[PDB]
RNA sequence: GCUAAACCUAGCCCCAAACCCCACCUUACUACCAGACAACCUUAGCCAAACCAUUUACCCAAAUAAAGUAUAGGCGAUAGAAAUUGAAAUGGCGCAAUAGAUAUAGUACCGCAAGGGAAAGAUGAAAAACAAGCAUAAUAUAGCAAGGACUAACCCCUAUACCUUCUGCAAUGAAUUAACUAGAAAUAACUUUGCAAGGAGAGCCAAAGCUAAGACCCCCGAAACCAGACGAGCUACCUAAGAACAGCUAAAAGAGCACACCCGUCUAUGUAGCAAAAUAGUGGGAAGAUUUAUAGGUAGAGGCGACAAACCUACCGAGCCUGGUGAUAGCUGGUUGUCCAAGAUAGAAUCUUAGUUCAACUUUAAAUUUGCCCACAGAACCCAAAUCCCCUU
RNA sequence: ACUGAACUCCUCACACCCAAUUGGACCAAUCUAUCACCCUAUAGAAGAACUAAUGUUAGUAUAAGUAACAUGAAAACAUUCU
RNA sequence: UCUCUUACUUUUAACCAGUGAAAUUGACCUGCCCGUGAGAGGCGGGCAUAACACAGCAAGACGAGAGACCCUAUGGAGCUUUAAUUUAUUAAUGCAAACAACCUGCAUUAAAAAUUUCGGUUGGGGCG
């Protein structure tokens, strides 16, 4: 602990004090950064490559119409609707390799993923989930189970 | 200073001592002057019965026989001392039958208990 | 020690009976300064760092690690020879002195872990055998642990056991991973 | 001013 | 701050510090410089440009926001239009 | 608390063979708890270390020390089991082998200072030890001689090597 | 003298009796019966630290949250006292900050 | 150790438990039962659900009373759910300003009530909210029948709510003796409040009061064993005859 | 060999389960007379904010999660939800007489009271069987008491006790023995596993992550503040009803001298005392505003006061006890096994200079490649020493 | 010239002399698991180590057998005397 | 009282007998001169030096147990204020309320108080 002395004694100032100067996360002025962070939307990343991956691997089945619950059924995607994820959104990062015909459903879809499903023959919809909608459709299993 | 040893008549001031007392019963009360009034009927009297002739003893013989101890009870009273002429009138209004409604009237009444002992 | 619940409580100063008003004033005395004769220097008094409470200790290492722990010591006992399969735990007698000679005879270490598929359908005469063994113990399929399989010397398996255990334990390899507690419904999980 | 402090008197009211 | 709270026995996190910085999910944190919105009047042109500018802290200030938020805020947001996504990642970083 | 030297007396040796000198007879004796300090017992005990009994018992009679009272019971104490259980022949033929006084089991007492201040006074017990042995007094142990003294010289002269060499 | 003078007496243990025999067994029941049963639930103690852990003050918390009002009167300020100094320990005192 | 229960449930238990257990089950259920008196001294808010002016969003709001301090001289008087506000206040109405302790209290008034049902005319300590309660509800009967135990919060309120009730039940015709016209119309006026006697009994009372009102019920001087074993005894001689 | 030393169970701790004759409110423990008074009412403060003044977590009616999120806040210290989700159900890696309950006991003892509050016992199947301190044994020129030694105890030579606080010794603490007596934890990081673009037994994280484990955060001490009790048997004053005041001189006296009585001017004794304010002498008053016994009253953000800030149960510029309370203390003191290793003075801000934050220095681990020394050449006019830079080496 | 260090050489062996701080290797005793069975091993734990706080409790020292204390005289222990 | 002190008696005292504390105490096998140190029994150079008792003394052991002075603390408390913040409380008025008064609410003015503080440098003090 050292010599005789605040610290020593354990009693040493709060994190973030300087000893009576204004603290430098004081004397910074506030700005907007965060501000309704909780409520801005989040749409968690599905790159083409991604889901390219997982048709290849057969952890989804483009025969059938791909939706959220698809999707999370085969792990290619993590939804926490409690963080204020409000869906996937379809990413052009693997556009020029993506060659799978699918039926996916999705939330926010860039033009060029648009692009990219539909030359390879598929059908891409934006559709909106409400949070209770979506931690539904992502889990459906204990929303059957609870009973409503 | 001590609290720990009983309170008597013997610790107090005079006022103290002559106030309190021994748990001896009164017997009657104060008049002016001090001059104590004693009632006759507040003495208890002594209800000695004649022992000349009596032929039990403090003790009893070693050669008693044992018995089992069955103590008295209401219904064993009854069955005891009412049954019996219950039974006669009615093969053949209960204070006929020794039942008495009310205990005021009487010099012993049994509740509440106005006897001694 | 996942199940440990150490119950050791000692009273802090504060807990102590009494010690509310200052022993003596700071100064005149001669004597050390004191607050309380319930200081963790004083006899009688708290206890600085003692135990505090019941406490837990509980924690769970992975699932995978715990599957993994197990396969571990089912490799071991077969590898070093402490591994018996057989084809059921039916015995000619219920007498444990059949049991015990028996395991004697075949050279099996003092101290046997048999296992059995579920608990309802052991045999009544392995049943009756291992109740009054000591170092004999009989368990179902689902009771299986590294603890008790490294305390007894041998371990006995039948096949449906094996099976068992074959299934249960490959499972945790190959397996997704989990969207909720497996308790709830799967496509595929029983 | 201190007072005097006066230890208990059991301790000094032993007997064999 | 209150390193065990007193109904959760949670971390909490010091709120003067969400509404002053932004953390990047890389570790940077990013904050105004002092004084932009003060007397503009009496400084010059390159001053309040220097002002204007949305400025790194160091790695003690970071280390210090670091202890004084809590997880939640160094997590990943993928938020919809968010101006800071491309600087949430570090490219070309030796050491 | 320890009772040695009461079983000291109980020891048996064995039988003695024709051609061995006569075992002087040991009598061990002690008196606990005497209402007296262990410090001025110790004086008396002192005083009568190594003298007869009979010398003992002369001196102790015209000591005025409360103790000498004491020592002086229980060398007669001493003396009459010697004689009775002991088989020591002649009550004379005895010299005090040993005399000591030990400390006692004490007790604690409150003495009273003038401003409500206090001391801690102790009722001192002591015990009191003898061993008597049969046989006249050994001599006393006579002062160094100056032949003596010089033949210890000459011996620590002789006895000088030459250090730290060869 | 703080030393026994003789041997105390001596201490048997039976490392074979049922409760060492059989101990740690269903310590799998969740992987090994389908995970109807999480093996947290095979500990028996304080209903407030059954598959739970943490110090002294959330441990006091938790105790107060779950069984404060079936707590007696002296236990309970007692407790109360606890969380309150240790609050301010935990968040007061220390070397680290 | 634990206690079995938590002590909040222990009030809860006695009356499971005793003479309690025996009171009346409509009088138990209405000690049991607790409902929020009618907002006096608060706004309460219109809605579940309001949308912040800070950040626009929707959030759940809702009602927490102001604890209300009523003292003794309330209950012999008809304070229409008004008592004294013990609370604090900021000097000047500012945060940053000392902070004073204050009571309000509420102006009282004497004023004299006519009861129909009861035909008398009572001298009651009452407050102008109490009177704006009477005017709505048309009558002082009409306002105590009404109102019910949380919102009158009065003792005398409650006890003339017993009378009337009990009057309305018993259809007493101690009601304008001599005028049976008047007293059938009073009844009828006030058909709507009428129940069964043995509900009216226990309408208003305290646990305490219920208490002593069913030991006086229930007090019996235990019947002489006399009667009772002669009664048997003549019981059983009627079987053995028969038999 | 004395004092002593030794013990194992009396019991206790944490959980689970389970809901639990007579007398006595008057002076309590008092057989026996005309009632009437009856209760409810925001906690505060310490403390944190390094002052403090708004503010500062606290039996709440399901754990987990949402979440330390929305929000609140000298927008600062800090405080902090809800919608929503919905788990389960037999003792001890506790103490063993300075421990564990204070407990052999709320007893003894202390206090007027509220309150405070101990200590300790050890045979046997049967009782109808080795600490300190001393002694044995006082001591020999000279010296931190030992070491090198030596044939030899000493003699010879060498040697400035320990801890802590300072730049350094002086200063602090220690009679000594036994027992007890003081580093509690998150953020991340590091190491070791598991699995791996996925990890985790819901929630959470994820651009190699994630899960789990290991591993870091002391003790004693104020004057204080506030809440509620208890105190006017001392003392201050007062109320009721009492009592005392010899003798002489004067005469109806807040008169004189002087007993008892009250007080306490000066000296001496005493100073752990006879005494936590006394004794002897000397002295002031001693029929008055006197002294005094009895009962009652005034109670602490108060009482009472011929103001001395005096007295209010020996310690009153704000009593005592309990509680908040383990108050707080940037101050003092302490902070206990062995061994090795790296390891020293640059400033800045600060109600700040007895402190802290940053820097600098120091330590550990890791990545990479240049680091130091330094040849020329080079670094200002106004008008010494050296320093920086720097290829080689 | 010689004497003269823990400098240097010599035989052997080497981690074995810095405050605060920091890294590391071991470890007494206790309990638990399993060993062991005249007192141990591998691990898991923790009220886990005292030459020092005018530290707490108990024992005994030092001062010290010191300061201090006490019982008028004779006697027949009747009594008398001061 | 003193020049100028003396004699005696009692207590005290010292010896014998009984009983038997307290402060204090790191360990002490505990010397003097000079020097060093800013102050020496313990360090340096010299000198002295068998061992212990008993009674005195008060030069040293910065003698022991309790004392004052200066400075510090973002430590208290008492007191005063034209220090800051308040009127919670009382007393007045005014306006509402209600039928002049009382009560309640809101204001204003006082009295009384309540909480808190009293920065830094400049030997102190005054003025600076
Ligand atoms: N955890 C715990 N278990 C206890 C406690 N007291 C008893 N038990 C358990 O109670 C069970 C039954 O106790 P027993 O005394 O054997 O039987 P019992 O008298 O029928 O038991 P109860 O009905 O509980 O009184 C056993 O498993 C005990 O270990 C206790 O204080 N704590
Ligand atoms: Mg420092
Ligand atoms: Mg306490
Ligand atoms: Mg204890
Ligand atoms: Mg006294
Ligand atoms: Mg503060
Ligand atoms: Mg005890
Ligand atoms: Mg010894
Ligand atoms: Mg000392
Ligand atoms: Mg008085
Ligand atoms: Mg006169
Ligand atoms: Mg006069
Ligand atoms: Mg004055
Ligand atoms: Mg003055
Ligand atoms: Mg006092
Ligand atoms: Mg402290
Ligand atoms: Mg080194
Ligand atoms: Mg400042
Ligand atoms: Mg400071
Ligand atoms: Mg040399
Ligand atoms: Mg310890
Ligand atoms: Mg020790
Ligand atoms: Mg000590
Ligand atoms: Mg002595
Ligand atoms: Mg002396
Ligand atoms: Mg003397
Ligand atoms: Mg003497
Ligand atoms: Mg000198
Ligand atoms: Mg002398
Ligand atoms: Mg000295």
């Amino acid at each position: 602990r050292g010599h005789k002395g605040e610290r020593q004694r354990g009693t040493r100032p709060r994190l973030g004090f300087e000893g009576g100067q204004t603290p430098f996360y004081i004397r910074i002025p506030k700005y907007g950064f965060n501000e309704g962070h909780s409520f801005r939307r989040q749409y968690k990343p599905l790159s083409l490559n991604r889901l390219q991956y997982l048709i290849d691997l057969g952890r989804v089945d483009p025969s059938q119409p791909i939706d959220l619950t698809q999707l999370v059924n085969g792990r290619g995607v993590t939804i926490q609707p409690l963080k204020r994820d409000y869906g996937v959104q379809l990413v052009e990062e693997g556009a020029d390799t993506f060659t799978a015909k699918v039926n996916i459903e999705v939330q926010l879809a860039s033009e060029l993923a648009i692009a990219a499903i539909e030359k390879n023959g598929g059908v891409v919809t934006t559709a909106f989930y409400d949070p209770r909608s979506l931690d539904i459709v992502c889990k459906p299993v204990p929303f059957f189970l609870r009973g409503q | 200073a001590d609290r720990m040893s009983k309170w008597t008549s013997k610790r107090g001031p005079r006022s103290f001592r002559g106030r309190k007392g021994r748990g001896a019963k009164g017997i009657g009360f104060l008049t002016s002057g001090w001059r104590f009034v004693q009632i006759k009927e507040m003495v208890p009297e002594f209800v000695v019965p004649d022992l000349t002739g009596f032929k039990l003893k403090p003790y009893v013989s070693y050669l008693a026989p044992e018995s089992e101890e069955t103590p008295l009870t209401a219904a064993q009273l009854f069955s005891e001392a009412v049954a019996p002429a219950i039974e006669k009138d009615f093969k053949d209004n209960l204070e006929k039958y020794g039942f008495e409604p009310t205990q005021e009237g009487k010099l012993f009444q049994l509740y509440p208990r106005n006897f001694l002992r | 020690n996942f199940k440990r619940i150490s119950y050791a409580k000692t009273k802090t100063r504060a807990e102590v009976r009494g010690g509310g008003r200052k022993p003596w004033p700071q100064k005149g005395t001669g004597r050390a300064r004191h607050g309380s004769i319930r200081s963790p220097l004083w006899r009688g008094g708290g206890v600085a760092h003692g135990p505090r409470g019941p406490t837990s200790y509980y924690y769970m290492l992975p699932m995978k690690v715990r599957a993994l722990g197990l396969k571990v010591a089912l490799t071991v006992k077969l590898a070093q020879d402490d591994l018996h399969i057989m084809d059921s735990l039916e015995l000619p007698t219920g007498d444990p002195q059949y049991l015990t000679e028996l395991a004697h005879y075949r050279r099996w270490g003092d101290s046997v872990l048999l296992v059995d598929l579920t608990h309802e359908e052991m045999p009544q005469s392995i049943v009756e055998a291992t109740s009054r063994l000591k170092t004999f113990n009989l368990i179902p399929a689902v009771g299986l642990n590294v603890h008790s399989m490294l305390k007894h010397q041998t371990l006995v398996l039948t096949l449906p056991t094996v099976a068992f255990l074959e299934d249960k334990l490959l499972w945790q390899d190959s397996r997704y991973r989990p969207l909720y507690p497996f308790s709830l419904p799967y496509s595929d999980f029983p | 001013f201190t007072p005097p402090i006066y230890q208990p008197k059991f301790k000094t009211e032993k007997e064999f | 701050l209150t390193y065990f709270s007193a109904r959760k026995g949670k971390r909490k996190t010091v709120k003067a510090v969400i509404d002053r910085f932004l953390r990047l999910h890389c570790g940077l944190w990013v904050r105004r410089k002092a004084g932009y919105k003060k007397k503009l009047w009496k400084k010059t042109p390159a001053r309040k440009k220097r002002l204007r500018e949305f400025v790194f802290c160091n790695k003690t200030q970071s280390k210090l926001l670091d202890k004084m938020t809590t997880s939640f805020w160094k997590r990943r947001n993928w938020y919809v239009d968010d101006p800071y996504q491309k600087y949430h990642d570090r490219t070309n970083l030796k050491v | 608390i320890s009772r040695k030297w009461e079983k000291k007396n109980k020891i048996v040796y064995p039988p003695q063979l024709p051609g061995e000198p006569r075992r002087p007879a040991e009598i061990y004796h002690c008196r606990r708890q005497i209402k007296y300090s262990k410090d001025k017992m110790w004086y008396l005990a002192k005083l009568i270390r190594g003298m007869s009994i009979d010398q003992a018992l002369a001196q102790l009679e015209f000591n005025d020390k409360k103790g000498a009272k004491i020592i002086k019971e229980v060398l007669l104490e001493a003396q009459d089991m010697a004689v009775r259980d002991h088989n020591v022949e002649f009550r004379s033929n005895l010299y005090i082998a040993e005399s000591t006084s030990g400390r006692g089991q004490c007790l604690k007492r409150i003495r009273y200072h003038g401003r409500g201040r206090f001391g801690i006074m102790e009722k001192v017990y002591c015990h009191y030890f003898v061993k008597l042995v049969e046989g006249p007094p050994p001599p006393p142990e006579p002062p160094k001689t100056a032949v003596a003294h010089a033949k210890e010289y000459i011996q620590q002269l002789r006895s000088r090597t030459i250090v730290h060499t060869l | 003298i703080g030393i026994r003078l003789t041997l105390p007496p001596p201490k048997v243990v039976d490392r074979w009796n049922e409760k060492r025999a059989m101990f740690g067994v269903y310590d799998n029941i969740g992987i090994l019966g389908n995970f109807e049963k999480h093996p947290k639930e095979l500990i028996r103690g304080p209903i407030w630290l059954r598959g739970w852990k943490g110090n002294e003050l959330q441990r006091c918390i938790r105790k107060r949250k779950m069984v404060g009002s079936r707590m007696f009167a002296d236990d309970l300020h007692n407790l109360n006292k606890r969380i309150r100094y240790l609050y301010k320990h935990f968040n007061r005192h220390g070397k680290f900050r | 150790p634990l206690h079995k229960y938590p002590v909040w449930l222990w009030k809860r238990l006695q009356l499971r438990e005793g003479i309690c257990s025996r009171l009346p089950g409509h009088y138990l259920r209405s000690l049991e039962e607790e409902r929020t008196p009618t907002p006096v001294h608060y706004r309460p808010h219109g809605a579940k659900f309001k949308i912040n002016p800070k950040n626009g969003q929707r959030e759940r709001v809702e009602d927490v009373p102001i604890p209300i301090y009523f003292p003794p001289e309330s209950q012999r008087g008809l304070w229409g759910g008004e008592g004294w506000i013990l609370g604090q206040i900021y000097a000047n109405n500012d945060k940053l300003s000392k902070r004073l302790k204050k009571v309000w209290k509420p102006q009282l008034f004497e004023r004299e009530f006519y009861s129909e049902i009861l035909d008398k005319k009572f001298t009651v300590t009452v407050t102008m909210r109490t009177l704006d309660l009477i005017d709505e509800a048309y009558g002082l009967d009409f306002y105590i029948l009404k109102t019910p135990k949380e919102d009158l919060c009065s003792k005398f309120g409650m006890d003339l709510k017993r009378g009337m009730l009990l009057r309305l039940a018993r259809q007493d015709p101690q009601l304008h003796p001599e005028d049976p016209e008047r007293r059938a119309a009073i009844y009828d006026k006030y058909k709507e409040f009428a129940i069964p006697e043995e509900e009216a009994e226990w309408v208003g009372l305290t646990l305490e009061e219920a208490i002593e009102k069913q030991r006086l019920l229930e007090e019996k001087d235990p019947v002489p064993l006399f009667k009772i074993y002669v009664a048997e005894l003549i019981q059983q001689l009627q079987q053995q005859a028969l038999s």
